[PDB]
């Protein structure tokens, strides 16, 4: 670290033996979705008689 | 550079079926003054899905 270095967008301290070329950033986001719902019902009988 | 998508997909289902059946009887003046016969039947059915 002798004639100590330092990135161009001065924010570290590489050692003078390394050299840096900056960029980058990436992600992605991705989700997903599933539902339901169901249903019944009924029946009837009746008889009343003499 | 940046992007998305969204889909979306809603399939909503029903069968709201019914049934009502009846009989009767009343023969009566002769040989028995009176007798009466009737039966009700009703069925439902509701099925939604979702």
């Amino acid at each position: 670290y002798t004639n100590c270095k330092t990135t161009e967008d001065g924010q570290y301290i590489i050692p003078d033996e390394v050299y840096t070329i900056p960029q980058k950033e990436s992600n992605l986001e991705m989700n997903s979705e599933v539902l339901e719902s169901w249903m019944n019902y009924q029946s009837t009988t009746s008889l009343s008689i003499n | 550079v940046q992007e998305d998508h969204v889909r979306s997909s809603f399939l909503l289902d029903n069968q709201n079926s019914q049934n009502t059946v009846t009989a009767s009887a009343g023969i009566a003046f002769l040989n028995i003054v009176n007798f009466k016969v009737e039966t009700d039947y009703i069925s439902q059915t509701s099925l939604t899905k979702d």
